[PDB]
């Protein structure tokens, strides 16, 4: 199993969220960020791959946000640059198995963090 | 393992042949190699063998057998390092970066034996017979490490930075 | 004797170079072999200065 914990929540601008992972992360090469708020479905935000560094972003945050990693610390970071009011949501860090399906779908992610509320 | 994909790019074109113009789509990847494997396996052993050469200048100059054995062993090992690698990759007819590095190291370890030839000739055959014998070793114990370090710095500052 | 052991330690590395994929990161066995090498390498630096100090 893999355990995730996140930090950087609370009311807001610019901000950084962080996700720390422990356990058998080798079975889970890709880490993804998701967000949700009342009355709406969970949204895909972006993803990072351990040891590869490749990223992809949802068009709603493309060119605004960026995601990075520290392989030695086993931490994943999402740079909340240039926030806007509609970004209000609980942001979840999650892990994806090596042979799960597409990135954009939350059902493909096994282990989920506690999630940080942000207010804007 | 060997590469990390810096980027991928999508293209669309028409290609013309004698039989007509045809649609083309192209998918491209920019692959950049991971140097850590070669640092651990090839470059570091070459440096260590080069350092092993400099032990020659600390052995007394009248222990000819030891000086010669160590120098010739270094040269032989460097030649074997040179020849082993090129079996793992195509026999392409030009010098690669690692080839230039290994040939420079060969030059250093070869001059580190021509140096013993010089000192021995000056000592046994031609201040020359007492002092100059020690003077050459005294120079070399710093000159060779200094020159090799300068060469290494320049090599990396060419290939990585430009 | 010293240099001959140094050659042998590298000879082990040149074989372990072959049996496994050309991975970038250092493996547990590599951490051991390079641990042995520094012992074998220092064992030659030991005489290098014993010779120097004695004949100096
Ligand atoms: C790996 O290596 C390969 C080969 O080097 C790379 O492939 C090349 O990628 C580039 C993009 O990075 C491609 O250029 C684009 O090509 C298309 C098609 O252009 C063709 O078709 C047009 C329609 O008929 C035609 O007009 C064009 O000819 C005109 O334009 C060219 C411009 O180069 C000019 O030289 C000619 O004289 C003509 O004026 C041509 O036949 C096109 O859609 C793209 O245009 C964009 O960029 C241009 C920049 O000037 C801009 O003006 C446009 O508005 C638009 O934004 C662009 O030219 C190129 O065709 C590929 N070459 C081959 C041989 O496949 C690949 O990128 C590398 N990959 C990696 C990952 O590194």
């Amino acid at each position: 199993q893999v355990q995730l914990v996140e930090s950087g929540g609370g009311l807001v601008g610019s901000l950084r969220l962080s996700c720390a992972a422990s356990g058998h992360t080798f079975n889970y090469p890709i880490m993804g960020w998701f967000r949700q708020a009342p009355g709406k479905e969970r949204e895909f935000v972006g993803a990072i791959s351990w040891s590869g560094g490749s990223t992809s972003y949802a068009d709603s945050v493309k060119d605004r946000f960026t995601i990075s990693r520290d392989n030695a610390k086993n931490t994943v970071y999402l740079e909340m640059n240039n926030l806007k009011p509609e970004d209000t949501a609980v942001y979840y860090c999650a892990a994806k198995g090596r042979y799960s399906g597409g990135l954009y779908y939350p059902t493909n992610y096994d282990y989920w963090g506690q999630g940080t509320q942000v207010t804007v | 393992p060997q590469f990390s994909i810096v980027e991928h790019r999508l293209v669309s074109r028409n290609v013309v042949f004698a039989t007509g113009a045809y649609p083309r789509l192209s998918l491209s990847f920019r692959l950049k190699r991971n140097i850590g494997y070669f640092i651990l396996q090839t470059y570091m052993p070459s440096i260590l063998i080069t350092i092993l050469s400099w032990v020659s200048f600390w052995i007394n100059y009248d222990a000819s057998a030891a000086r010669v054995a160590l120098g010739i062993t270094t040269v032989l090992t460097m030649t074997t390092i040179n020849t082993h690698l090129r079996e793992t990759l195509p026999k392409i007819p030009y010098v690669k970066a690692i080839d230039m590095y290994l040939m420079g190291c060969f030059v250093f370890v070869f001059l580190a034996l021509l140096e013993y030839a010089f000192v021995n000739y000056i000592f046994f055959s031609q201040e020359l017979y007492k002092g100059r014998a020690a003077a050459i070793d005294r120079w070399s114990r710093i000159v060779f490490p200094f020159t090799f370090s300068l060469f290494n710095l320049v090599y990396w500052l060419y290939y990585v930075n430009s």
